[PDB]
This record gives C-alpha cells, structure tokens and sequence, in this order.
C-alpha cells in the first residue's frame, strides 16, 4: 500500500543474515 | 536460488498449507532473529493480508517483488 517492496526487502535480508548468522554465532 | 526466502518461510509453516495464521507469525517475527517493533510487524502483515481472514500466504509475500 505504501511500500510492500520495502517490507519484502526487510524479510529478504532478515532471513539471509539470520541463515548465515545461525552458523556463525 | 529461490530458497533465499521461500525455504526460510517453510521453517514456520506447521500446517503445510502455504499460509500461516498471522497471530503465530507475529509472535515469531518479534522473537527469532533480531528485534523489530510492533509497528514494523503489524504493518508488515497488513500490507500483505488484504483479505483479513488470518491465513496469510507467505509465497504471496515472496513472489510479491517478482510481481
């Protein structure tokens, strides 16, 4: 409605950073 | 790869239907990973769920940018 793509991006990098963070510490 | 987001969304689906009940999604969003705000959650689930049923489709959010 205002920034769905921005919200999409939020979860994008969220899962990305978390996936590789889980194997880091 | 497409498992950059989709494969990370399944890890929450306990129904195997493709849509999770917002309530559960909200509790996990501001719990696992980092710490957002109630604002950044409610609004996130709002821009996605337009129906108002409760069962929000996760791939509809993933394939959103592709749409």
């Amino acid at each position: 409605t205002v920034g769905k793509f921005y919200a999409t991006f939020l979860i994008q990098e969220y899962f990305r950073k978390f996936k590789k963070r889980k194997e880091q510490g | 790869s497409e498992e950059e987001i989709r494969e990370a969304f399944r890890v929450f689906d306990k129904d195997g239907n493709g849509y999770i009940s917002a309530a559960e999604l909200r509790h996990v969003m501001t719990n696992l990973g980092e710490k957002l705000t109630d604002e950044e959650v409610d609004e996130m689930i709002r821009e996605a769920d337009i129906d108002g049923d409760g069962q929000v489709n996760y791939e509809e959010f993933v394939q959103m940018m592709t749409a």
